[PDB]
């Protein structure tokens, strides 16, 4: 149809959820709620990127929550767009 | 967070 995921492969949460395997120590975030947001780690840093637009995120900060650091740096995304 |  008219979008397509930039991951197909990280399409599902569980999937998403898995990447986080070795998420660092240091990233206060939870892979609950990153792959919540459609965010799956790439494997470098603290480094996420989003299945539906491809959009990447590092550098996480206190009091960051996913969903609004994907909308705010992403607004146009199809999953953003598509959430409740 | 920021863009890479
Ligand atoms: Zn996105």
């Amino acid at each position: 149809g008219t979008i397509y995921p930039r991951n197909p492969a990280m399409y599902s949460e569980e999937a998403r959820l898995k990447s986080f395997q070795n998420w660092p120590d240091y990233a206060h975030l939870t892979p609950r709620e990153l792959a919540s947001a459609g965010l799956y780690y790439t494997g470098i840093g603290d480094q996420v990127q989003c299945f539906a637009c491809g959009g990447k995120l590092k550098n996480w900060e206190p009091g960051d929550r996913a969903w609004s650091e994907h909308r705010r740096h992403f607004p146009n995304c199809f999953f953003v767009l598509g959430r409740n | 967070a920021m863009r890479v």
